[PDB]
């Protein structure tokens, strides 16, 4: 299988639910914490 | 502990909203609110095409 | 929105509608958009 040309719609996937929940701030906290320890690269080397 | 520059202006309310090519950092996250980014970046490596 | 599940974890895009309905956190994983085809077996076509 081959990819195309140039990629478009350079978006992001994150996490969000109803507004009754300040958990999403802790979610941002966790994503930056893993930015400070290299954990998404662990997920990448495991899966992607 | 005291912020300067654009972050200092925002902290001291001198600058209400911020505009500039500044990335997202945890230290700034504790003192300001990071909005939704409009473009991506990160730890990239560039090499000669050769 | 009906209250069945509490939090969502899934790679969902963030368009305008569901963002108006519910807010989202930082995008844990960046992404783009590409067409996919099963390439083609290299074959030179000619008679003789
Ligand atoms: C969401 O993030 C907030 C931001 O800190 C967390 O709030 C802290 O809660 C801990 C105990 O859970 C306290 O010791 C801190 O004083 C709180 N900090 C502040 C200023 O809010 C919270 O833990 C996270 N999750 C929850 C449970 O909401
Ligand atoms: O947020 C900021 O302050 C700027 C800073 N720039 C730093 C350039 C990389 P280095 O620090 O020189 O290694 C990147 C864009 N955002």
């Amino acid at each position: 299988l081959v990819t195309t040309g140039e990629l478009f719609f350079r978006s992001g996937f994150g996490i969000g639910m109803r507004k009754d929940s300040p958990w999403k701030q802790n979610v941002s906290l966790s994503i930056l914490k893993s930015h400070e320890n290299g954990f998404m690269e662990d997920l990448d080397k495991t899966w992607v | 502990g005291t912020w300067n520059g654009m972050i200092g202006e925002v902290v001291m309310k001198r600058a209400y909203m911020a505009v500039g090519s500044l990335t997202i950092n945890e230290e700034r996250s504790e003192v300001v609110d990071f909005s939704v980014p409009f473009i991506e970046t990160g730890i990239s490596v560039m090499v000669s095409r050769s | 929105l009906s209250g069945q599940a509490d939090m969502i974890v899934a790679p969902l895009t963030i368009n305008n509608e569901r963002a108006q309905y519910i807010e989202f956190s930082k995008p844990f994983k960046y992404q783009g958009l590409t067409i996919l085809v099963k390439k083609e077996i290299p074959r030179s076509t000619l008679d003789s």
